[PDB]
């Protein structure tokens, strides 16, 4: 459902 | 460090009622916020991500809004399943930061506590210890203060308190207060009192006994 | 799907270490960051840090830099968090999260306490104090370790008007108490008994509440 629009910035 | 100021901290509600909770970021967080609920002894459950996206499986009566520093979680019609503590989480920038949460609680008439005091049991007194128990049962709101007194003066330590969560049937709360001493310290005093102060009354509810009586 | 499953409860000694695991299922492990959160009664929720299984990148809460170490393992789609020099201040429930999904959490208890059976005492009303249509009796489960310890009244036959309070640490050990309320003409004509069991020490204790004097 949710995309890496939960984070993404590696780290 | 972004600070999330969440409010209200305590919510007194009724089923079917519409509920609005708010989180204010100390700076712009660009809608990178989640709203999650957590029930007693249970793990967090997310309701909303990215300020306004419904978590798959979550009922539509839940919705979020906001865009800069101000975001809101709205529950169109409160259900029993919804009781618990709500929290917002910003993840726009490290360190991840949380709101202090807001406690949702079912409202009802004010009820004073039913207070009972219990001298140490003989079995324990034989063990060498002496615990004086005191129950403050079925009251509302959850706000309550308890004070102990030996032969007239306040006893600060040796006291341990424990609370139940709101009862599912009567919507009240209950707390247990235990004052522990050694058999010997206990047998050097006579009157042990238990005092409960609660919104429902100015004068405290007093309950006590004397050792010399039994 | 959408799932994070965490390793079991941990009972560890002070000065020791522990490594917690978080199995990811239902999504592509190397596409999302996995984070760890600490939760304690006194301190609430605290972000510890995150790891991106894909790039192996990490970010830590300055407060845990040097205390916690995050790692991830592609082949078993499992994130790890290791804590060293445990100190009771580390006793807490730990969660892994993807920010939307949350693990069920792992309880970590830092204690030196050894397995200890609870002493169970009967709490009978103060001599007299019957004044009323009902009477409240109690049961105090003191000094046991570890949790849990389940208790019932009259082998479960009594459940209404019962209040079993959450256990609390009392000088290294656990203490619990429970109250039950029945109509005054019920007790003591009829017997009320407190059933307490402590699996850990294979303890099964039953005790009747007898009046005082």
């Amino acid at each position: 459902d949710a995309t890496p629009e939960d984070l993404g910035a590696r780290l | 460090d972004i600070k999330m100021t969440q409010s209200p901290s305590s919510m007194y509600t009724s089923l079917g009622e519409r509920v609005t909770i708010t989180c204010k970021a100390s700076q712009d967080i660009n809608s990178f916020l989640t709203w999650f609920l957590q029930k007693p002894g249970k793990s967090p459950k997310t309701l909303i991500y990215r300020a306004n996206r419904l978590m798959i499986g979550v009922p539509s009566r839940f919705s979020g809004s906001g865009s800069g520093q101000t975001y809101s979680l709205t529950i169109s019609s409160l259900e029993y399943e919804d009781m618990g503590i709500y929290y917002c989480l910003q993840y726009d920038d490290f360190p991840l930061t949380f709101g202090a949460g807001t406690k949702l609680d079912l409202k009802r008439a004010d009820a004073a506590p039913t207070v009972s005091i219990f001298p140490p049991s003989s079995e324990q007194l034989t063990s060498g210890g002496a615990s004086v128990v005191c129950f403050l049962n079925n009251f509302y709101p959850k706000e309550i203060n308890v004070k102990w007194k030996i032969d007239g003066s306040e006893r600060q330590n040796g006291v341990l308190d424990s609370w139940t969560e709101q009862d599912s049937k009567d919507s009240t709360y209950s707390m247990s207060s235990t004052l522990t001493l050694t058999k010997d310290e206990y047998e050097r005093h006579n009157s042990y009192t238990c005092e409960a102060t609660h919104k429902t009354s100015t004068s405290p509810i007093v309950k006590s006994f004397n050792r010399n009586e039994c | 799907q959408d799932q994070l499953q965490q390793s079991g409860a941990e009972l560890v000694r002070p000065g020791a270490s522990v490594k917690l695991s978080c199995k990811a299922l239902g999504y592509i492990f190397t596409d999302y960051e996995i984070h760890w959160v600490k939760q304690t009664p006194v301190h609430g929720l605290e972000w510890i840090g995150g790891i991106h299984p894909g790039s192996s990148g990490t970010a830590y809460n300055q407060k845990f830099k040097g205390k916690a170490t995050l790692t991830a393992d592609k082949s078993s789609t499992t994130a790890f968090m290791e804590l060293s020099s445990l100190t009771s201040e580390d006793s807490a429930v730990y969660y892994c999260t993807r920010k939307d999904y949350w693990g069920q959490g792992t309880l970590v208890t830092v204690s030196a306490a050894k397995t200890t059976a609870p002493s169970v005492y009967p709490l009978v009303p103060v001599c007299g104090g019957t004044t009323g249509s009902s009477v409240t009796l109690g049961c105090l489960v003191k000094g046991y370790f570890p949790e849990p310890v389940t208790l019932t009244w009259n082998s479960g036959s009594l459940s209404s008007g019962v209040h079993t309070f959450p256990a609390l640490l009392q000088s290294g050990l656990y203490t619990l108490s429970s109250s039950v309320t029945v109509t005054s003409n019920t007790w003591p004509s009829q017997t009320i008994t407190c059933n307490v069991a402590h699996p850990a020490s294979s303890t099964k204790v039953d005790k009747k509440i007898e009046p005082r004097v």
